[PDB]
RNA sequence: UCGGUACGGUUUGUGUAGGAUAGGUGGGAGACUGUGAAACCUCGACGCCAGUUGGGGCGGAGUCGUUGUUGAAAUACCAC
């Protein structure tokens, strides 16, 4: 009920972060501003 | 070679799967019929094939240059016009590039003269791709076959259930090579389906229908695709061949699982009581109980709660008095010179084709209209309950519980204080399935939701308007054996001719011809009498239109 | 329906792919029974014309002529029509011909216009277009060449249009012409097929082909002749 | 005896207006007396307008045809 999701950037689509969410609380894919190292600045990140 | 194909496709939430291991493939010209219960995934397979969603595993691969159409279970439109409803899709790669050919030829001379050779002739190239580009004389060809509304009026509340006749003309003009028509025969007539019968027969291209009618499934379809709840199984033959081999399959499956359930109980006590029996082997025999008990719970599905209509006040002796009513619009002549009482404790049926005015007649009774020259007496003991044809009380963003309860805790239904969450699961939403949005609900659970916010008053005068749509035979029988046990005045508009033969006591019906198009005949008795009274009083007791050049 | 048509059915061998020299001998033997005829070409293509990247059309040159009645309509005013009225057009039209064509006087075959007329051509091409008389920017009926447009109708420039069914159709000659007035016309036709050769087709390219006439039966044609048409 | 491939002849299609677009594309004054008024008739196809010149057993004479012009196109005729 707590699966491990990975978070991919919007522009370069690299996979930089893995984390846990609750699936009966949040059905849709998360969005966070995290730090993409290949871009050098904070970008948006959905799930896969 | 294959129009459409699937790998190990599994569209699902990880808590609740809706497709699982769907491996099959289709040919060109594959007329398919899809059958199954509600809650299987019949519309979440036709949604992958038109690219409107993506699976969570497995590749869904259309062919190279074959385009696909779709008609969803609710048809969207645009709010512009009616002849706009034949240019958006369908003729959309010709019409948008039709005025531009008339725009590039406005005879500019200072701008460009010899650049009319690589763009105006290129637009001349694409008109030959369609083999016809006048587009006008062959567009009344597409609306004098569906019997469309007059093309110069917007699709506001002006359109009733012939909204579907327009959406069966955006789709059947594109002529896709894979045609995903999901329940086309909602809200249609005794002849609007009869047109669609002969049109889907001689149709070059594949066809997937999720229909329930019998002329398509017995004569047009060649493959039948059963959808079990997550599974998918193809079969070959028409629907008469399907149900015979389905019957002998569920025969030997009915005692496949009897001796399975007998086995689990015979070695239930072997693993629970008396664990003294064997040492250091017991962790190898205990797992064979769990490996058959975890597959005994993947077909344990028999939990189907009944549709129940609550009872409120005592209904008196007068319910609906219609005092020589006329109703119509500017130039239009619907209901004219009609007078009828409404029988206490009796199911009332309404008969008429699309465009006679059946659902406006209930809007008079609740109060959403006003009669032109007439009056309707309500009677101070009745209580209305109006479920609409267009299902307009569904707000497709907020969740299921918030549509029917308005965020409250107790709602007022049967002169009691019912806890409003318990009133939700009474129509089939167990627990954590309140929390999912109503715009994505199934065709059963959008018809098991419109009965929730409209039977919320316990009224002894309920006005059912298209109740027999998108629900299977387990609920359709559980409806008709639940509005017989209701103490008064259920009034039903329907088109399922094998529904009014079950549950009817009175019939209001249209009988108009070329003297006046707004007659309404009243009858005392069931549908198995009106079909015999009609042939002995009137004389009215084909020639198919092509929709294209050929 | 006639023995004379079926007497040439024995004059065609079944499983022998003929040569273009042996092709036109049967046209001299079948069409001489009746009045003048026209030799037809049918070519099946190994393409997938459901897509739009494989539509095939090209022009052609006829050094031996066409034998066509070639009734020429001109759509120009001023000096644009003056450089072509002496070129041999039978009925030279103007802006007044808008009301004579759609009124019921449709007696013309060709159509030549100028790029300074398309606000009035586009209302006339609504009926002439699906009849195959669309304004052509390629060959010369609608271009800036207002001098050699009428002579191209007697010059022998006919486009070829593949259908959805992968069928090419193009006439090559009359009946009174001999065999040597057909080798130069037919050899350039398959060349112009190769000049619009797709880069996305598969298998064998030209898998079946035949050549016949108006009142003549079928004749096998060799796909493996590309050099010895004469 | 039941099915696949390859080739070949025959046959098949009816919004409304016109003597049922004889289906698409490309040509083209042709068919020669075969009247249609024997039959599984009406080409035996669809049998929805009740009819699409060919297993034709009065014939060798007269043939839906070209002419007529309602309709994106009616028009014989073979070929892909
Ligand atoms: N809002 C409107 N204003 C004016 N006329 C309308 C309106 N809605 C419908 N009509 C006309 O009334 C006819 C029928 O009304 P409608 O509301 O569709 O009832 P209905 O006949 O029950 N629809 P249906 O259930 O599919 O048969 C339509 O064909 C229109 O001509
Ligand atoms: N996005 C979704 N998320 C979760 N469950 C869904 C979603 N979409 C559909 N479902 C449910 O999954 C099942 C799939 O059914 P669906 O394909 O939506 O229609 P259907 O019930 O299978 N055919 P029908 O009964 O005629 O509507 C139903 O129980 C739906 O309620
Ligand atoms: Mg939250
Ligand atoms: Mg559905
Ligand atoms: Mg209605
Ligand atoms: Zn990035």
């Amino acid at each position: 009920v707590r699966p491990k999701i990975t978070l991919a950037c919007e522009v370069c689509k690299h996979r930089n972060y893995i984390t846990k969410k609750n699936r009966r609380n949040d059905p849709d894919r998360l969005e966070l501003k995290k730090f993409c190292p290949n871009c050098g600045k904070h970008q948006a990140h959905r799930e896969t | 070679e294959f129009i459409y194909t699937m790998k190990k496709v599994r569209k699902a939430h990880g808590d609740k799967v809706i497709l699982d291991d769907v491996t099959l493939s289709f040919y060109p010209g594959a007329k398919i019929g899809v059958v199954g219960p509600n809650g299987a995934g019949k519309s979440s397979v036709l949604r992958i094939m038109a690219g409107l969603d993506k699976p969570n595993n497995g590749d869904a691969f259309l062919a190279t240059g074959a385009t696909v159409g779709i008609l969803q279970q609710e048809p969207p439109l645009n709010e512009d016009k009616t002849v706009r409803g034949n240019v958006e899709e369908g003729m959309g790669d010709i019409k948008i590039k039709l005025d531009r050919f008339n725009e590039v030829a406005e005879l500019m001379a200072t701008d460009y003269t010899d650049e009319l050779m690589e763009e105006m002739g290129r637009l001349q190239e694409e008109l030959d791709h369609a083999d016809a580009w006048d587009l006008d004389a062959q567009l009344e060809q597409a609306m004098d076959a569906l019997r469309c509304p007059p093309a110069d009026e917007p699709v506001t509340n002006l359109s009733g259930g012939e909204r579907r006749r327009v959406a069966l003309c955006k789709l059947l003009l594109s002529k896709p090579d894979l045609l995903l028509l999901d329940e086309p025969t909602n809200h249609l007539d005794a002849e609007s389906v009869q047109w669609l019968e002969q049109h889907l027969a001689s149709y070059p291209g594949a066809i997937l229908a999720v229909t329930h009618d019998r002329y398509f499934l017995d004569n047009v379809a060649e493959w039948i695709l059963e959808l079990d709840r997550g599974r998918a199984y193809p079969y070959e033959g028409n629907y008469s061949t399907y149900l015979e081999k389905k019957a002998e399959r569920l025969a030997v499956q009915g005692r496949k699982d009897a001796k399975l359930q007998k086995r689990l109980t015979e070695e239930l006590a072997w693993v629970r009581s008396g664990a003294k029996a064997r040492q250091a082997k017991s962790k190898a025999r205990l797992q064979r109980y769990e490996e058959m008990a975890a597959e005994a719970e993947k077909t344990r599905k028999l939990d189907f709660e009944e549709i129940q209509i609550p009872v409120g006040p005592r209904l008196g002796n007068v319910v609906v008095e219609v005092d020589h009513l006329d109703k119509g619009y500017d130039g239009r002549a619907l209901i004219k010179d009609l007078s009828f009482s409404l029988p206490r404790n009796g199911i009332v049926g309404v008969i008429g084709p699309n465009g006679v005015g059946k659902t406006t007649l209930f809007k008079t009774i609740v109060g959403l209209e006003t009669p032109d020259s007439g009056s309707v007496k309500v009677g101070e003991t009745v209580k209305l309950s109006y479920v609409d044809q267009a299902r307009a009380g569904i707000d497709p963003r907020k969740t299921v519980w918030e549509v029917v309860s308005d965020g409250l805790d107790y709602i007022q239904v049967g002169q009691t204080e019912v806890p409003s969450r318990a009133y939700v699961s009474a129509f089939g939403f167990k627990g954590p399935d309140q929390q999912k949005p109503a715009g994505v609900l199934s065709g059963g659970e959008r018809n098991r939701l419109n009965l929730a916010l409209t039977l919320k008053q316990g009224g002894n005068l309920i006005l059912l308007d298209e109740p027999t749509n998108d629900l299977d035979v387990e609920t359709l029988g559980s409806l008709e054996n639940a509005l017989l046990n209701f103490p008064g005045c259920a009034v039903v508009i329907s088109h399922d001719r094998w529904f009014l033969d079950r549950t009817c006591t009175h019939i209001l019906a249209w009988e108009g011809d070329d003297d006046n198009e707004a007659k309404w005949f009243w009858f005392e008795g069931n549908f198995g009498a009106y079909e015999e009274n009609k042939v002995e009083r009137l004389g009215v007791d084909v020639t198919h239109r092509k929709l294209t050049r050929g | 329906t006639s023995k004379a048509y079926r007497a040439a059915a024995a004059k065609v061998d079944r499983t022998n792919l003929y040569t273009p020299l042996q092709a036109a001998k049967l046209a001299k033997e079948t069409s001489s029974t009746k009045q003048d005829a026209t030799v037809e070409v049918a070519i099946r293509l190994g393409v997938d014309p459901r897509k739009a990247d494989q539509m095939v059309r090209g022009t052609v040159n006829l050094p031996h002529g066409t034998g066509k009645t070639a009734r020429v309509a001109v759509f120009a005013v001023g000096e644009k029509a003056d450089a072509a009225v002496a070129a041999g057009a039978d009925v030279v039209g103007s802006d007044d011909l808008i009301e004579r064509i759609q009124g019921g006087w449709l007696e013309f075959d060709a159509a030549i216009a100028t790029p300074d007329q398309m606000a009035k051509v586009g209302r006339i091409a609504r009926v002439l277009g699906p009849r195959g008389l669309m304004p052509n920017p390629k060959t010369g009926t609608v271009t800036a060449d207002v001098a050699k447009a009428v002579a191209d109708i007697k010059g022998g420039k006919i486009n070829f249009r593949v259908d959805k069914q992968a069928n090419l159709h193009f006439v090559i000659g009359k009946a009174s012409f001999d065999e040597k007035l057909l080798a130069e016309n037919y050899g350039a036709a398959i060349d112009e097929v190769l000049r619009l050769k797709p880069s996305s087709s598969k298998g064998r390219y030209l898998k079946k082909i035949t050549v016949s006439t108006t009142t003549g039966p079928g004749i096998p044609v060799d796909p493996s002749i590309t050099r010895n048409f004469a």
